[PDB]
């Protein structure tokens, strides 16, 4: 959301400050429940700066 | 000397809210002292206080 700062927030991908528009947020635990582990879902860690 | 870039970055903090200032921003000012009041509650009431 924009005013949020994290790992989900910043380090992945930002909402910027004068965004309009909607999320949308619904439970996949269905069919992203893997027996495999469902690790191929990544993310940079810590970048340097924002 | 506090490393409050560090304390923020624990992924294990699930209520994280910074009433006073933005959590980055910890950084750079200087606090004149600083109270450190710790305790358990309850799941539900987290928000409460």
């Amino acid at each position: 959301a924009p005013g949020q700062t994290g790992k989900i927030a910043d380090y992945n991908y930002k909402l910027p400050d004068d965004f309009t528009g909607c999320v949308i947020a619904w439970n996949s635990n269905n069919l992203d429940s893997k027996v495999g582990g469902n690790y191929n879902y990544l993310y940079r860690l810590f970048r340097k700066s924002n | 000397v506090a490393d409050y870039s560090v304390l923020y970055n624990s992924a294990s903090f699930s209520t994280f809210k910074c009433y006073g200032v933005s959590p980055t921003k910890l950084n750079d000012l200087c606090f004149t002292n600083v109270y450190a009041d710790s305790f358990v509650i309850r799941g539900d009431e987290v928000r409460q206080i």
